[PDB]
């Protein structure tokens, strides 16, 4: 059972969006879908609820005219529709549903133009542990996400927050092993940046040839 | 309507010692059927809030018995028997008895032993410099507590500009921080230097750790 959002929505200021959130082993058709926003660092507002047997909904006073729910059935789709968006729009939106929240749609308010990140390989310089890393430079807007080894590599793991430079995000993630794991086992550094629909399977390789 | 406040403010909480966390109510979030209609979520970074407890005395599916919440009927709060490194986050009170309405989030966050952290450099990727550009890049990594200073030193003298410093969130498996530094400069700008130097200084020690490599290495 599965509320499915897009990871990202970017939109100009002043334009309108319209998240989708769809049930994914889940029929909407007599639960209560609500909608939340989260903004940086700061906590939860209930905007609304759609009620989807009659389309009945209910907003909370500061959200009435911005936001307008709606709900699909036959497509098994709940959407939030915001207008004249500004900077103060800017945040996480879940839509949530017999208790199931969505995963999340991180909507950036800008003028600026999506870009897919580049992915480096940190292979350590030519004790018992190996620190591998991954550099995921000049993307936007966010989010990305990063795994190891196809999410099978989770122990040892620190992603760092992406830091806003000049229009464009960078990020990166270090993986630590035992020193005999690495080369001989395949590390790999997966990245999905959802607004480009770039997936990107980066490879560490040793910086100097393992015959040498 | 029903504003609920939390302060967002909490001391740091010793591993394994008692934790307690404040949350008011505009309005009595009793009902007449006898019933307190307070939630409690925590919610880790990148994910969403996950229930805790359910109409104040009641444990959600899988939720350990360390949590358990009284109150007044307007001023309540959520006790944690035990601190544990999983417990790390930011926990919110809300209530569902006119619409739904959450409080603005308390972070736990963890005091554990000093560590000292392990630090490791890394030289631009050949894809990297094939592009034009050079990022050299320093992790300092499970320290604590989580105040640290990170200085580059380029053929022994040191550099400010075009640094980035970012830090994790508290780790949920040993309490740690960590912090990666980046240093983006040119190909052209990075091939006129040769010694490339990351220091950290944290309260473990006077001296900093130092992590180098020679560019022509």
């Amino acid at each position: 059972v599965q509320l499915q959002q897009s990871g990202a929505e970017l939109v100009e200021p002043g334009a309108s969006v319209k998240l989708s959130c769809t049930g994914s082993g889940f029929n909407i058709k007599v639960y209560y879908v609500h909608w939340l926003k989260q903004l940086t660092e700061q906590g939860l507002e209930w905007i609304g609820r759609i009620d989807p047997e009659n389309g009945e909904t209910i907003y909370t006073p500061k959200f009435q005219d911005k936001a307008t729910l709606t709900v699909d059935t036959s497509s098994n789709t709940a959407y939030l529709q915001l207008s004249s968006l500004t900077s103060e729009d800017a945040a996480v939106y879940y839509c949530v549903s017999s208790g199931y929240w969505g995963q999340g749609t991180t909507l950036t308010v800008s003028s600026a133009k999506t870009t897919a990140p580049s992915v480096y390989p940190l292979a350590p310089v030519c004790g018992s542990s190996v620190t591998l890393g991954c550099l995921v430079k000049g993307y936007f807007p966010e989010p990305v996400t990063l795994t190891w080894n196809s999410g099978s590599l989770s122990s040892g793991v620190h992603t760092f927050p992406a830091v806003l430079q000049s229009d464009l995000y960078t990020l990166s993630s270090s993986v630590t092993v035992t020193s005999s794991t690495w080369p001989s086992q395949s590390i790999t550094c997966n990245v999905a940046h959802p607004a480009s629909s770039t997936k990107v399977d980066k490879k560490i390789e040793p910086r100097g040839p393992t015959i040498k | 309507d029903i504003v609920m406040t939390q302060s967002a403010f909490s001391n740091p909480v010793t591993l394994g010692t008692s934790a307690s966390i404040s949350c008011r109510s505009s309005k009595s979030l009793l009902h007449r059927n006898g019933i307190t209609y307070l939630y409690w979520y925590l919610q880790k970074p990148g994910q969403p809030p996950q229930l805790l407890i359910y109409q104040m005395s009641n444990l959600a599916s899988g939720v350990p018995d360390r949590f358990t919440s009284s109150g007044s009927g307007t001023d309540f709060t959520l006790k944690i028997s035990r601190v544990e490194a999983e417990d790390v986050g930011v926990y919110y009170c809300a209530q569902n008895l006119e619409l739904w309405t959450f409080g603005g989030g308390t972070k736990l966050e963890i005091k554990r032993a000093d560590a000292a952290p392990t630090v490791s450099i890394f030289p631009p990727s050949s894809e990297q410099l094939t592009s034009g550009g050079a990022s050299v890049v320093c992790f300092l990594n499970n320290f604590y507590p989580k105040d640290i200073n990170v200085k580059w030193k380029i053929d022994g003298s040191e550099r400010q500009n075009g640094v980035l410093n970012s830090w994790t969130d508290q780790d949920s498996k040993d309490s740690t921080y960590s912090m990666s530094s980046t240093l983006t400069l040119t190909k052209d700008e990075y091939e006129r230097h040769n010694s490339y130097t990351c220091e950290a200084t944290h309260k473990t020690s006077t001296s900093p750790i130092v992590k180098s490599f020679n560019r022509n290495e």
